[PDB]
């Protein structure tokens, strides 16, 4: 067979230990899920420094905690805009997930609170910026570099899926790089507890699995499809399916055809053909052997999964960091005031936040 | 080339959700 006795025994034991870890992690998650924490700080506890990002519902700002001097990333959501954009459930669910999960590649929520106007989630500041920026600047990542990031996503999805959480929002724009060069996942607006199937059309065109496009009930396998897209994009510099307009992207996604750069290794192409598999009965991550089909694939043969989890592997790339509060890896935005109303807005809708 | 096709797509910047 492919493994001799020692290697087979070691692999079997490793896989059983993963099961044991995940059972404990699920028990811990469910405790925090059933008893979420609230109201752990206030706005006047922080100095606002710079806007790190903006969206249709709010902003993320670099802030400095006055008492400790620690920097944090503060997501500010305008309650009235959240209601107008039909994002109440997503906002409450994101906070509930963030306060309940615990994993080295998932951002840590340190404080949350609300006022008359806004909701606030204060997260660890991840100073390396988005993977997206580094990828577009460098062009493409070499296979070992792509593999280092991919391994972290595999472990993170293995963790999330054990909690019955589907992620649904994977893309380089949503992956931040920390001071040690490891990945942080921050956005949970589309994540959902799904033991069986779910049906919502959500995601980003290039990263949508065929079954989402085709309006099917779908499961956690969409995240493994998205991993395939991510690995391809990291290693090529562009995603597998692109076009001027989303409709044409969707036609390519559902076609069952994918083409690869000539510099992709055969091991990489084999992995990608099994992740970017339109047939759900054949997609890696969706078979009887679960995540092990991915973790045991030849492309990952050099990956020490425990060392990645322990953050003991030297990162391929360390973002520039001139000190605490350095924002050089983020875009520049116009700075707007944080207006707080004299009257409470949308109190009922956000009572649980 | 495929890279040129990617540039031609106009979808080289940050991509929003649908
Ligand atoms: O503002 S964010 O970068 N935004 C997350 C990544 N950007 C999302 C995105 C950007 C472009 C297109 C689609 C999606 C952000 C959020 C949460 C915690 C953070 C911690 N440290 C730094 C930044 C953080
Ligand atoms: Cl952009």
């Amino acid at each position: 067979g492919h493994m001799g006795n020692a290697a087979a025994a070691k692999k079997g034991s490793e896989q059983e230990s993963v099961k044991e870890f995940l059972a404990k992690a699920k028990e811990e998650f469910l405790k925090k899920w059933e008893s979420p924490s609230q109201n752990t700080a206030q706005l006047d506890h922080f100095d606002r420094i710079k806007t790190l990002g903006t969206g249709s519902f709010g902003r993320v700002m670099l802030v400095k905690h006055k008492e400790t001097g620690n920097h944090y990333a503060m997501k500010i959501l305008d309650k009235q805009k959240v209601v107008k954009l039909k994002q109440i459930e997503h906002t409450l669910n994101e906070k509930r997930i963030l306060q309940a999960v615990n994993f080295p590649f998932l951002v840590k929520l340190e404080f949350s609170f609300k006022d008359n106007s806004n909701l606030y989630m204060v997260m660890e500041y991840v100073p390396g910026g988005e993977m997206f920026s580094h990828l577009r600047r460098i062009g493409r990542f070499s296979e070992p570099h792509a593999r280092f990031y991919a391994a972290q996503i595999v472990l993170t999805f293995e963790y999330l899926h054990s909690l019955d959480l589907i992620y649904r929002d994977l893309k380089p724009e949503n992956l931040l790089i920390d001071q040690q060069g490891y990945i942080q996942v921050t956005d949970f607006g589309f994540a959902k507890r799904v033991k069986g199937r779910t049906w919502t059309l959500c995601g980003t065109p290039e990263y949508l699995a065929p079954e989402i496009i085709l309006s099917k009930g779908y499961n956690k396998a969409v995240d493994w499809w998205a991993l395939g897209v991510l690995i391809y994009e990291m290693a090529a510099g562009y995603p597998p399916f692109f076009a001027d307009q989303p409709i044409q992207i969707y036609e390519k996604i559902v076609s069952g055809k994918v083409r690869f750069p000539s510099h992709f290794s055969s091991d990489l192409k084999d992995l990608l053909r099994n992740l970017l598999q339109v047939d759900l009965t054949k997609r890696f991550g969706n078979l009887k052997n679960g995540v092990n089909d991915i973790k045991n694939h030849k492309w990952f043969a050099t990956t020490d999964w425990i060392a990645i989890y322990q953050r003991k592997v030297e990162a391929p790339f360390i973002p520039k960091f001139k000190g605490p509060g350095d924002t050089s890896n983020f875009d520049d935005y116009e700075e707007e005031e944080i207006r707080v109303s004299i009257n409470e807005k949308c109190g009922k809708e956000f009572t649980e936040f | 080339t495929t890279y040129a096709d990617f540039i031609a797509s106009g979808r080289t910047g940050r991509r929003n959700s649908i």
